[PDB]
């Protein structure tokens, strides 16, 4: 679970980026040095929680979108 | 009063218990240690005054009359302090006339 | 994920070889593989620690030295490694501890 | 004497990795071929800027990456140091010392620098 | 493997009676949970120990 | 035998060799911290500083650092204004 | 210039649930409390070696001037009473051990040596070297030795 | 006076220019050493001088332990160089002498009673804290130790004229108080 | 009848439970620290007398 909001902090970093694209988890799990195994299944029940809360936009489609308000 | 009474009132007392508060914040299996002091055997000295050089000297009543000095005598009290760490070893050193 | 030190020794040397070979046979997994590396550096520490009960000395002169991590890399020449009971003789040494 | 305590450090080693061969799922058959196999291995310049006015001002450093020589991996409890010597409580550990291995628990020394 | 799928059903059975079979016990005196609970103790000083283990391969 | 002459006295000098052998904490790398602190959260939601400090085992004022670019301070009921470890 | 309140009568003073006295009454600065809590330990710290008041206020008056001149700010507040004590035994003329003023004080020998020293630097004032006769009276006292024993000593080491 | 004190250890500040990481100093150079926990820095010692630097990861080096100031420049280059053959772009920069120590004999016991009665402004003398009378000169900025065998030691002293200069001030005082 | 004894009786009682008292303050604070508190500073002399 801390995994977890440490990859919510990379993909703050990826917005800072401001190349912020449609994107899923295993991408971000491999760019972060993480395995795919049953342990992503676990931390994939904690993320959909997390996306029943997230403040920091993580929606399962095309999504990050983050800001509540966000022009550029 | 000075023979009983004083005696009693230092053995009437209760032991003073004291441990910390959850020091350190690790398991806490009763980690904090327990200190335990019992005071004992009060002892009294003839009365005595001290320079200001602060050697003691015995004084004498009419002395105190004169230099305005207060007729006194000291106190001791023998004192156990005992430490409980959860060590499975206490350590009760005594202090001979405080 | 340990203290890993007698690794790079004759004995973790042959334990690396021998997985070696069964990782190329397929017997076994490289997960299994520094899963028994694991195992083993355990096991080591905890025999060396608690089975040897000798007492030893050495003298000699020190020609370098390094310390980082708490890992230090001495290196000493001309060691006389004395014992009660024998005394070795040793042109250079390089003594790394941890702890 | 070492060949014992070597044997003895073999079977806690099995030992030891016995439940992890059940954990992972792996037949036992695995811990007799690694026995096996290993125990067949074993046996006026005002413009001071410029540092090349002096050249040849370090040692070889080939010394380190050959490590071939004798090495001693133990840990270390106290090291004292007064201007001139390292002193050394070196505690439990092993030497590989030409090829022959020691074994000791309190390792005691005094070096020159 | 279908075998093994079994095996694996069996095991499943077994925890489950472990855990129940005494969440009883500490009722006489929520086993799982505990279990749990310890084992997201560990994860912390899993990492605090094993990151050392990467830098003390890179010092020796 | 009372206050007798004494350089130093003995609680001081076994807590001064406790604090010399422990040392200072060291000021780690960004990434180790965060990773641990990220576990720590994962134990549970609040943590206070000083506790997180104790379990981190870096400096304060690193950690404070650190622990400003993602956590925010929460002003609650339960005692005080804590921090939050969730970056959101 | 202040005062303070008390419980008074038993009627209106004690409301809803004990309200006391309105509230506990919070008087003074940290320049003085600071200097009050030193006054505390100074007069402690010299009552467990039995000096004289006379002592005492040279003591405080030393923590005061040191105080409020402020170099050693950075110093905790016991070694600079404890360093403050020492100079005032020794202008007394009844000079004191550091270590027995370290006996009766919680700061080390080590510590209330620098900030005596510091202290004098501060007051740029001075202390007449210590002699073997100064120390012959307590010494000889606490040791229980006859006078002509104790004269005897004075004699041997001066 | 005919006595001229000798220089014990010299202390000189230099800066790199650049900044350095220490845990890549500690596991490349030769006889460094970096303990976090206790030093902030990295202490490398050189035996041919017989120095010891302590380096930053500000960039900022202080080198002790030579006796002479060319063998303190001479040292602290010889650091600056290894740093920079282990990759980094030192450099040397506002190299400066902070503080110097010397030593010397007066070859006659001193009676540092006299001395501190007589000169109780700039003397401080302790046995308790130190059996060593220490003299605060003025005119040179130098403290001195005065030893009742007749040694003395000078120190704070950024170029070598203030130490003999100090010792030249002091020489007669000394030559007032012998024993 | 109240005589002397009683009266200091009384006093010292009163006295010495706030010696007591002090000291289980100053160990009580030593102790959170760690520190391994000196039974005789803790005593505050002046009390009684």
């Amino acid at each position: 679970f801390g995994v977890l909001a440490k990859i919510v902090n990379y993909m703050k970093t990826r917005h800072q980026r401001g190349d912020t694209h449609p994107l899923t988890l295993d991408e971000i799990l491999d760019e972060t040095q993480h395995l795919d195994i049953g342990l992503k299944q676990k931390q994939w029940l904690m993320t959909e929680a997390l996306v029943n809360n997230p403040k920091i936009e993580v929606i399962d489609g095309k999504y990050a979108f983050k800001p509540k308000y966000n022009v550029r | 009063f000075i023979q009983m009474s004083v005696q009693r009132i230092v053995e009437d007392a209760p032991p003073i218990d004291l441990q910390a508060e959850a020091q350190h914040a690790s398991g806490e299996v009763e980690e904090p240690p327990r200190y335990l002091l019992k005071f004992e055997q009060i002892y009294l000295s003839k009365p005595t005054h001290w320079e200001r050089d602060g050697a003691p000297s015995p004084m004498m009543p009419n002395e105190a009359r004169l230099r305005n000095l207060t007729y006194s005598a000291p106190l001791y009290v023998d004192i156990t302090k005992t430490v409980i760490k959860e060590g499975e070893e206490q350590l009760q050193t005594q202090h001979q006339k405080t | 994920m340990a203290y890993q030190l007698y690794r790079n020794t004759t004995l973790g040397n042959s334990l690396q070889e021998s997985l070696d070979e069964l990782i190329q046979s397929q017997q076994i997994t490289p997960q299994l593989a520094l899963q028994v590396l694991l195992q083993f550096d355990k096991a080591i520490n905890a025999a060396l620690a608690q089975r040897v009960r000798n007492r030893v000395n050495f003298r000699g002169s020190l020609n370098t030295y390094r310390f980082c991590d708490n890992v230090w890399t001495f290196v000493l020449n001309d060691v006389e490694f004395r014992e009660v009971t024998e005394l070795i003789k040793v042109d250079k040494v390089k003594i790394v501890a941890c702890d | 004497t070492v060949p014992k305590l070597y044997r003895s450090v073999i079977e806690d080693v099995i030992n030891d990795v016995r439940d992890i061969f059940l954990d992972d799922g792996v037949d036992e058959q695995v811990l007799m071929e690694l026995k096996t196999l290993w125990e067949n291995k074993l046996m006026g310049q005002v413009e001071e800027e410029p540092l090349n006015s002096e050249d040849d001002v370090s040692d070889e450093e080939g010394q380190e990456l050959f490590d071939t020589e004798n090495v001693v991996v133990c840990q270390y409890d106290k090291i004292h140091r007064s201007k001139n010597k390292w002193k050394f409580h070196l505690k439990d550990g092993i030497m590989n010392l030409n090829g022959r291995d020691y074994i000791f628990s309190k390792a005691i020394g005094d070096a020159e620098w | 493997a279908q075998l093994k799928f079994f095996e694996q059903l069996d095991q499943i059975e077994k925890q489950r009676k472990d855990e129940q079979e005494r969440e009883i016990l500490m009722r006489a005196a929520q086993l799982r949970l505990k279990q749990k609970a310890k084992e997201m103790q560990q994860q912390e000083l899993a990492q605090m120990r094993q990151r050392d283990a990467n830098l003390t391969a890179l010092a020796a | 035998t009372n206050y007798k002459p004494v350089a130093n006295h003995q609680y001081n000098i076994e807590y001064e060799r406790k604090k010399k052998e422990d040392g200072k904490r060291a000021r780690a790398d960004k990434q180790h911290v965060l990773d641990m602190l990220f576990s720590a959260f994962e134990k549970h939601q609040y943590y206070n500083l000083k506790d997180l400090v104790d379990i981190t085992k870096q400096p304060v004022v690193y950690l404070k650092e650190i622990l400003k670019e993602i956590g925010v301070q929460n002003v609650k009921g339960i005692h005080k204004n804590t921090w939050e470890l969730k970056p959101e | 210039l202040s005062t303070m309140i008390g419980k008074g009568t038993g009627a209106a003073s004690f409301d809803e649930f004990g309200n006391s006295k309105y509230q506990n009454r919070r008087t003074m600065s940290s320049s003085d409390r600071a200097m009050m809590n030193a006054f505390k330990e100074i007069t402690t710290m010299a009552d467990r070696i039995n000096l004289p008041r006379n002592i005492v206020d040279r003591t405080n008056n030393l923590f005061k001037q040191v105080y409020e001149q402020k170099s050693l700010k950075g110093r905790a507040n016991d070694a600079i009473a404890s360093a403050c004590l020492y100079i005032a035994c020794r202008q007394e003329g009844v000079p004191r051990t550091f270590k027995e003023i370290c006996a009766v004080s919680r700061i080390s020998k080590k510590e209330i040596g620098r900030c005596f020293k510091l202290i004098l630097k501060a007051l740029e004032t001075s202390v007449d070297l210590i002699t073997t006769g100064d120390f012959m009276s307590r010494f000889c006292s606490n040791l229980c030795l006859p006078k002509q024993v104790q004269m005897a000593a004075t004699h041997i080491a001066r | 006076s005919g006595i001229v004190p000798q220089l014990q250890n010299i202390v000189s500040t230099v800066n790199l220019g650049c900044k350095l990481d220490l845990k890549t100093i500690a596991l490349r150079a030769r006889n460094a050493e970096y303990n976090p926990k206790r030093f902030a820095a990295v202490i490398m010692r050189i035996r041919e001088p017989r120095t010891t630097a302590l380096i930053f990861s500000s960039g900022k080096m202080v080198c002790t332990g030579a006796k002479s100031e060319e063998q303190s420049r001479l040292a602290a280059r010889k650091y600056a160089r290894v740093v920079q053959k282990l990759g980094f772009p030192a450099k040397f920069l506002d190299f400066k002498i902070q503080n110097m120590v010397g030593s010397c004999d007066v070859k006659f016991p001193i009676r540092l009673e006299g001395l501190v009665l007589t000169h109780q402004q700039f003397s401080s003398y302790e046995p308790e804290l130190f059996p060593g009378l220490i003299y605060r000169m003025i005119k040179p900025r130098i403290v001195l130790l005065i030893f009742v065998s007749g040694k003395v030691v000078l120190t704070g002293a950024k170029v070598r004229a203030e130490i003999y200069e100090a010792f030249e001030n002091i020489y007669p005082i000394l030559k007032g108080f012998r024993k | 009848l109240d005589l002397a004894g009683p009266l200091l009786a009384f006093l010292f009682r009163g006295m010495f439970k706030n010696l007591l008292k002090e000291v289980r303050i100053y160990a009580q604070k030593f102790i959170d620290r760690g520190k391994d508190f000196n039974l005789e500073l803790a005593i505050k002399t002046r009390i009684i007398s």
